[PDB]
């Protein structure tokens, strides 16, 4: 659990629905420190998140 | 006739948050009108009861 991508706040948003969400934060509000081993596991986890 | 406007919109402000264009989230004052309560005037010069 060491290493990870660490979310940026603003810098990242997308929208759909003309309705604009940040997904470097979690629903909670978290900027994530996704663990993924490798690159797809980590797009796994993508999907998981 | 414009008196009773004037009379008209007078008002008291409340507080509030927003959205604006990137997940950013603010937090807001503003002054409320019967519209805001939800009585919505047209151009017309009538007026609306949701």
């Amino acid at each position: 659990n060491t290493n990870g991508l660490e979310f940026k706040p603003g810098d990242f948003t997308i929208v759909f629905n003309n309705q604009t969400y940040d997904l470097s934060k979690n629903s909670d509000g978290t900027n994530f420190k996704l663990t993924g081993k490798t690159e797809e596991e980590l797009l796994q986890n993508l999907a998981n998140h | 006739r414009s008196s009773i406007l004037a009379d008209l919109f007078d008002s008291q402000v409340v507080d509030g948050t927003t959205e604006d264009a990137n997940g950013n989230k603010v937090n807001t004052k503003v002054m409320l009108s019967m519209q805001d309560f939800g009585l919505s005037l047209n151009d017309a010069g009538t007026l609306s009861f949701d």
